């Protein structure tokens, strides 16, 4: 799944917004973790 | 002259006294209410309180 990623600290449990209201749940209490790459130049590219 | 049968019932009565009277002790939480403490405030911390 490809989200904005502008919200570091939404990703991570202990706090849910509107992007987490809506879009998709994020709960305060979440065992998975966080990965990340450097990769944004080939998903990105209006559009 | 009855003083000692006066004096376990004295002591029960202010044990029981101090029992019920302990929970109004704040114990530095936020609030002394279990409701209070659910409804105005999320879980991550509640927990601890």
């Amino acid at each position: 799944f490809v989200i904005r990623g502008d919200e570091v600290r939404q990703i991570a449990p202990g706090q849910t917004g509107n992007i987490a209201d809506y879009n998709y749940k994020l709960p305060d209490d979440f065992t998975g973790c966080v990965i990340a790459w450097n990769s944004n130049k080939l998903d990105s590219k209006g559009n | 002259a009855l003083g000692k049968l006066q004096d376990v019932v004295n002591h029960n009565a202010q044990a029981l006294n101090t029992l019920v009277k302990q929970l109004s002790s704040k114990f530095g939480a936020i609030s002394s209410v279990l409701n209070d403490i659910f409804s105005r405030l999320d879980p991550p911390e509640a927990e601890v309180q």
